[PDB]
This record gives structure tokens, C-alpha cells and sequence, in this order.
């Protein structure tokens, strides 16, 4: 349910691993970028040791060995922006003609430009209305966020909720998440999970 | 010489109906392999089902495919759809069938599953305030077509969600330099709803 | 397990039929056994074979998948049940473009292991797609096959211990069998247009590969071969790093396969799968595997005439087939004047072998054959006693 992402600079080198357990001879890496179809960039013989790339692609941008067991890894240098995407290690299978994936990882590059300051969450609570208090014995608290970097972000409550899609406030990001609640005098905690907090954050409700 | 196309874009349907994904290929080779996958929004690719080129219509629980080996369509039917089966859904087609074979992918179609048909509900709408941001909320309503305007700095596209009740819920965010007194209204299913009205 | 890596895309040299009629059991009047005609040798593989029972044509009659020697000849085993009696004479026919005429061949009543596959694709232009036929191997005995005209369109079992192999196993088999298929489908359009030679002829691609392991059960040696029209055209050699390619054509297919790295995926192939699937057939069919049946041996003595006789030295079932059957004269050595016949099948899974020299009467005593078998204790060296 979580994903899993690199941030990197461009000019930089990222490293991503491969997650995926037959000790199989050929693993295929593709890239996955939105709203583009998911290509092969290369595949790896694990016999000979071998990478052999598709056509078009540097000889001196991707690479890729095998570590600790099952775990192999993906290089890219002279990070671009272009280089974003999500990055698959896939394997046909023995048992059945299946090729199997492994969750993808996401590679975020970052731009040349970028003021890499304060890019964590930055909330704002709203408290329910009168009418609904009033009227239907219930309230909605609504956290909002906004100003963080990257869109990868996560949020929970507590004393089940629904979210909005973050969204681009210029270059960097928002997302809110409202709840309705005999748990109107208690109050309630908003966890939000992001990687530039580098614990989660609790956000606190008033009572209502 | 190899290519997979999925025309469509995005796809809606309710739940406990059935949905169809085109797909159109274009292979050389006499006999070959189609997959059909489904990507999660956490990245997993997960392999739902596989048609030879010379086997019948392939079937497995509540996916099936209609396969045209002539037109080289391969569509996939999923029946009696759940809400975790909205996903991004890709086409795949293999070539002779090599461990150093490769899938070339369609771009996906997104398959969004709606709640199920169900008598149109009236929605309570509200506001909701902190210094300048001021948030609509809107409750309960079926159909999903609705225009939530506040009546006045910046704007954001509303957030519709599917209730636990089976219906909608929807909150659309904004800042207002006159936010003190800004109120919403909302244009659903002929009927306008204003947060004044409760 | 049929490769599933390793096999990409890149006159006629015609021999002779050699034919040989005979039953699978010693031949006894009123007991029931099988009448074969062993017919190899042969280039190209189109034949026409049948048996004949008082000069008819028997309608029951079935045949081996066709396979190919080192030399890239085709063989074929013809037989069917049949019980034996004193006035019925039974014969072999057979037609080839190397013949004239068709042949009628009379009855006359008197340590190590590999796993291999052989693939045969024939064009037949005019009529439909190639024909294409893969068998496999262990030793000496066949396991699977696909042909192309059968119904099944599936790889099939035949050998009892394939039996219980999974349905993943068969569609994966009819799925890697299918993709060398369609490879050499391929390869005939593509060599024919090289040499420019003409749509209207038939043109056969032959595909042979497999592995060794030893005694201990691990990897010995790996081969891979491909030829055209029945001549070498490469060749994966023993090192299985590099190739060797005989025809100037050869030459662009060895730097495709050199720049696609065939080499060192056949390697990965032949080092690992092969071995390991090696290993489970001869586990699962270790009863009929892993037997040796030493040959069953005898001299016969025929009067030529007056002055010389045909000594004939029988090596009877045995397996594996491979045999080595030597004619000393004096302890001199005399292969060069002596009829040896090709190693043939019973039938039952053993398999059948003679050699014969003329000696001049009076001199029998002279003359040693010298048998030669994994499942001797030691060679064996017979002598005619008078
Ligand atoms: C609803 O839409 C129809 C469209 O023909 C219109 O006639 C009707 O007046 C609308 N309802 C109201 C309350 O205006």
C-alpha cells in the first residue's frame, strides 16, 4: 500500500533495488512514466553477468548487478530530469508463462533551479460549522496541508477518513483530509507521514 | 513491427456491473501471447490474465478476454466489479516466447468503479473556515454530477469521494479575501442547494 | 526441457536410403512379433515406406518421428505386429529421390547420460507451412514430440515417466517448441532468399542441441548445431563461447549471434536447465533409464562358396546403442573389408548390430570379432570353433 521513492538532484547517480525473490537467470528493468506505456530499458543475465540495453539508450547511463540474495540494483547516472519515472524489475516465471513484477519504485529528480526550503507539511486545521453540529449530531475536522515536497505523503487520524488528490500550488504541493465524527467532546489526531518532516507528525483537533 | 494500442483513456461503471478494455496489436509473429495487468497506485504491476494466439477465449474468475486473432483484438471483460478494482489496467503483448522476451505495453485505461445505480439523494452543504481558506463540504448526494460554487484569491478542483453509505461526499477548498462572509452553493440534479438554507 | 533461451533466427547433398528388414524377436512360426524396416542414411526426408506381406501392401503400419544422425541423415523405424509362418514372405518398399525405382528389401528368416533434441523443418512450397518435427531424447530413448501435422498441435509424451509431468510442463514445451518452429520458419525464407534459390523448392533447416553429464551427474559437455539442405552451417563450439561457420552465409549469422550474445545464453542453457532436467528424467524413469543391457552375442557361418564363407558376428540386445564391432585377421585389424550394418532398434527399446567379413575356407580359425559394450564386464572376443 506504500510506495516506495528516491529523490535525487540532477548531475546525481541514483541507486534503486530491485525487491523481488528463482534466483532466476534474467531480470528485465522498464521505466514507467505518466501517461506513457512501460518500456523495457535492458535486462540482465545473472549467469554471465551480463546487461545487455535496448536500442537507443548510453552505454553510460543505466547498469545493473546482483547484492545480498535476491536483491539486485539499478544505477543511473547524469540524472535528468527526463529520468523520472517509475522503475520496474520484472522476471518471467518458471512455475507459469507469467512475467512477474516487483512493486515499482518511483525516481524523482530534482531541477537545477530548485530552492532545495521549508518543504514539510504545513497544516491548517478547520473546525466544523454551526449548522452541522446543530442539525445532524455529527462533525467534519478538516486537515489541510500545504507546502510540501514531494506529493508522496500519507495521512491517518484518530481520536476510517477520506482524502483529496494532492494537488500542484505552483512547485510544491496539497492535500487535505476532512473526517466526521458522541466523539464530539473528544478530539482527534491527524498522523501525517513525509519524508522531509523525519518522524510522523500529530496534528492536534480542538474539541467541537 | 510490434505495437498495442488502448484507445480509451479512462473508464467508468458501477459496482456489480461489468467493464470492457479494448485493446489492438500489431505482431509479425504467427503465434504469441497477451497479458493483461493491473497497476495499483502504490506501483505494484499485478498479472491478472494471459491469451495464446492459437487457444480459446481465455477466462480466469471474473476476468475474461475476447479474443479476434483476425481484427488482433483482445479485449478484457471484468465482471461484477468491486471498488478495489479500480486501478490502471495495460494490455501486453509477448512475442515467441523467449526468458529474453520483453512485454510492450499500451498505455493503460484507468477503471474508476462507482457506486451502484441508486434513487438520486439531496446533499447538506456546509462551510468551513480557518483565516482565509474557507471549505465547502458537501453531504451525502447521488449523482456525482455537481457544481459547488462559493459566491465571491485561488480556487482548487473539489475532492468527490464515495461515502460509506454508498453514495458521495465532496469538499472544494479556497481562499477568499472576503472569506468571513463567503457561503456556498451547489447545482445538483436540477435542485441548487445553499449552505444558507440550513 | 526444450530451451528457452538461445535460439534466434540466422544443392542439397541427397544420399541414399540403406534398408534393413528384420523382427524385433528371433523369428518362430506362430509366435507373434514385429516385423521392422529400419531405413537411415537417407537425404532428403521425404520417403515413401511401406511393408509388404505376399507383395501387399499391410495397412496397419506405424513409424517412428523422424530423427537425423551426426552427419545430418535422416532415420526411420517402420514396423508392425506380425506372426511368422513357413510359405508368407514378407518385404520392405521403399521410394526416394535417390532411387530409381522403389526398392524392395525381402525378409530373410535366417558410466554417462545426455539429453537431446532434434528439430526438422521442410518446406514445401505450394503446399501449406513448413513441416516442422522436434523429438527429444534421453540416451537412447524418446521422451516427447511435436509434429506439425499431427492433431494436437502440442507437445507430446513418449515415454511413461513424462506421463506425469504437470500441464505448466506441456504448455510450456508446446510454447517453447512453437517459438523454435516459427525461428526456423523463419530461417527458410530468409536462407532460401540468400542463396536465390527458387520458391518452388523444398529446403530442410536441421537443429540439433543437448548436454552430458557424467557420472556424478554434473555437466560433462554441451552441443548445438544447425544445418542447411542437410550441409553444416554453424556450430556452437565445444568451448561454448564461440562458433564456427563453414559458408560465407554462415559468416553475417555468426556475427548476428556473436552481437546477440546466442552463445552465452545456449551456455546459461546447456550448463544449468539442461543438467538440472536431465537429472529429474533420469530420476523419474530411472527403471528403464538407468539400465544397461550388455549384448546378447553369437557367430553365424555361411558358405559362399568352396573356397571362402561369410563370418557374421551378432551383437543382440543391448542398450544403450552405442557398440563397437571389430574384425581382426592374425590380430591385423580389418576394417577395411569388413560389411557392418547400421546400429538399428528392436523395437522394445534394445537395439541390434552385425558385422561380417569372407574368409577363405579352411581358415575361420584366423579371424577374432571383438565386441565392445558399456554393459560388458570386458570386451569380448569370439572365434569360430571349426
Ligand atoms: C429540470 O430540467 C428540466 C429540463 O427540461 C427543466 O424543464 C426543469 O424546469 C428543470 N427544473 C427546474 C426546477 O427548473
Amino acid at each position: 500500500g506504500r510506495t516506495k521513492s528516491v529523490t535525487r538532484p540532477t548531475g546525481s547517480s541514483a541507486v534503486i533495488t530491485c525487491d523481488l525473490p528463482e534466483n532466476a537467470v534474467y531480470t528485465h528493468w522498464y521505466l514507467h512514466q505518466e501517461g506513457k506505456a512501460p518500456q523495457r530499458l535492458l535486462y540482465y543475465d545473472s549467469y554471465n553477468s551480463r546487461v545487455v540495453l535496448e536500442s537507443g539508450i548510453s552505454r553510460e547511463k543505466y547498469h545493473t548487478y546482483a547484492s545480498t540474495g535476491k536483491s539486485l540494483k539499478f544505477i543511473l547516472e547524469n540524472l535528468i530530469e527526463r529520468d523520472s519515472g517509475v522503475y520496474y524489475c520484472a522476471t518471467w516465471a518458471s512455475s507459469d508463462w507469467i512475467k512477474t513484477f516487483a512493486k515499482g519504485t518511483r525516481l524523482i529528480v530534482t531541477s537545477p533551479d530548485k530552492q532545495l526550503a521549508d518543504v514539510s507539511p504545513k497544516p491548517t486545521i478547520f473546525l466544523p460549522s454551526i449548522a452541522e453540529t446543530k442539525l445532524q449530531k455529527a462533525g467534519t475536522y478538516l486537515c489541510l496541508l500545504e507546502k510540501f515536497f514531494p506529493d508522496i505523503i500519507k495521512i491517518h487520524w484518530q481520536e476510517g477518513s477520506q482524502e483529496g488528490n494532492t494537488m500542484k500550488t505552483n512547485d510544491t504541493y496539497m492535500k487535505f483530509s476532512w473526517l466526521t465524527v458522541e466523539s464530539l467532546d473528544k478530539e482527534h489526531r491527524c498522523i501525517v507521514r513525509h519524508e522531509n518532516n523525519g518522524i510522523d507528525q500529530e496534528i492536534i483537533f480542538p474539541p467541537i | 513491427a510490434q505495437k498495442v494500442t488502448q484507445a480509451q483513456s479512462s473508464v467508468s461503471m458501477p459496482v456489480r456491473k461489468a467493464v470492457t478494455l479494448n485493446c489492438l496489436y500489431e505482431t509479425s509473429w504467427w503465434s504469441y501471447y497477451i497479458f493483461w495487468y493491473k497497476q495499483l497506485p502504490s506501483k505494484e504491476m499485478i498479472f491478472l490474465i494471459r491469451q495464446g494466439s492459437d487457444e480459446q477465449n481465455a477466462k480466469s474468475g471474473r476476468y475474461s478476454v475476447n479474443f479476434k486473432k483476425a481484427a488482433k483484438s483482445v479485449a478484457l471483460t471484468i465482471s461484477a466489479l468491486q471498488l478495489e478494482d479500480s486501478a490502471k489496467y495495460f494490455c501486453a503483448l509477448g512475442e515467441l516466447g523467449w526468458d529474453t522476451d520483453k512485454l510492450i505495453f499500451g498505455k493503460g485505461t484507468r477503471v474508476t468503479v462507482e457506486p451502484r445505480s441508486q434513487p438520486h439523494t439531496k446533499p447538506s452543504v456546509f462551510v468551513m473556515k480557518n483565516g482565509t481558506n474557507v471549505a465547502c463540504l458537501v453531504k451525502e448526494f447521488y449523482p456525482k454530477d455537481i457544481r459547488i460554487n462559493l459566491v465571491s484569491i485561488t480556487e482548487f478542483d473539489p475532492a468527490i469521494v464515495i461515502s460509506p453509505s454508498g453514495k458521495y461526499n465532496a469538499v472544494k477548498l479556497g481562499k477568499y479575501e472576503d472569506s468571513n462572509s463567503v457561503t456556498c452553493s451547489v447545482q445538483h440534479d436540477n435542485k441548487t442547494v445553499h449552505s444558507t438554507d440550513f | 526441457e526444450l530451451a528457452g533461451i538461445g535460439i534466434l533466427t540466422v544443392g542439397s547433398i541427397q544420399r541414399t536410403p540403406k534398408i534393413q528388414v528384420y523382427s524385433r524377436h528371433p523369428a518362430e512360426n506362430g509366435k507373434s512379433n514385429f516385423l521392422n524396416c529400419y531405413v537411415s542414411g537417407f537425404h532428403p526426408s521425404d520417403i515413401e515406406v511401406d511393408l509388404l506381406k505376399n507383395g501387399e501392401r499391410i495397412e496397419k503400419v506405424e513409424h517412428s518421428d523422424l530423427s537425423f544422425s551426426k552427419d545430418w541423415s535422416f532415420y526411420l523405424l517402420y514396423y508392425t505386429e506380425f506372426t511368422p509362418t513357413e510359405k508368407d514372405e514378407y518385404a520392405c518398399r521403399v521410394n526416394h529421390v535417390t532411387l530409381s525405382q522403389p526398392k524392395i528389401v525381402k525378409w530373410d528368416r535366417d558410466g554417462s547420460h545426455s539429453m537431446r533434441y532434434f528439430f526438422t523443418s521442410v518446406s514445401r512450397p505450394g503446399r501449406g507451412e513448413p513441416r516442422f518435427i522436434a523429438v527429444g531424447y534421453v540416451d537412447d530413448t524418446q521422451f516427447v514430440r511435436f509434429d506439425s501435422d499431427a492433431a494436437s498441435q502440442r507437445m507430446e509424451p513418449r515415454a511413461p515417466w513424462i506421463e506425469q509431468e504437470g500441464p505448466e510442463y506441456w504448455d510450456g514445451e508446446t510454447r517453447k517448441v512453437k517459438a523454435h518452429s516459427q525461428t526456423h520458419r523463419v530461417d527458410l525464407g530468409t536462407l532460401r532468399g540468400y542463396y536465390n534459390q527458387s520458391e518452388a523448392g523444398s529446403h530442410t533447416v536441421q537443429r540439433m542441441y543437448g548436454c552430458d553429464v557424467g557420472s556424478d551427474w554434473r555437466f560433462l559437455r554441451g552441443y548445438h548445431q544447425y544445418a542447411y539442405d542437410g550441409k553444416d552451417y554453424i556450430a556452437l563450439k565445444e568451448d561454448l563461447r564461440s562458433w564456427t561457420a563453414a559458408d560465407m552465409a554462415a559468416q553475417t549469422t555468426k556475427h548476428k549471434w556473436e552481437a546477440a550474445h546466442v552463445a552465452e545464453q545456449l551456455r546459461a542453457y546447456l550448463e544449468g536447465t539442461c543438467v538440472e532436467w536431465l537429472r529429474r528424467y533420469l530420476e523419474n524413469g530411472k527403471e528403464t533409464l538407468q539400465r544397461t543391457d550388455a549384448p546378447k552375442t553369437h557367430m553365424t557361418h555361411h558358405a559362399v562358396s568352396d573356397h571362402e564363407a561369410t563370418l557374421r558376428c551378432w551383437a543382440l540386445s543391448f542398450y544403450p546403442a552405442e557398440i563397437t564391432l571389430t574384425w581382426q585377421r592374425d590380430g591385423e585389424d580389418q576394417t577395411q573389408d569388413t560389411e557392418l550394418v547400421e546400429t538399428r532398434p528392436a523395437g522394445d527399446g534394445t537395439f541390434q548390430k552385425w558385422a561380417a567379413v569372407v574368409v577363405p575356407s579352411g581358415q575361420e580359425q584366423r579371424y577374432t570379432c571383438h565386441v565392445q559394450h558399456e554393459g560388458l564386464p570386458k570386451p569380448l572376443t569370439l572365434r569360430w570353433e571349426h
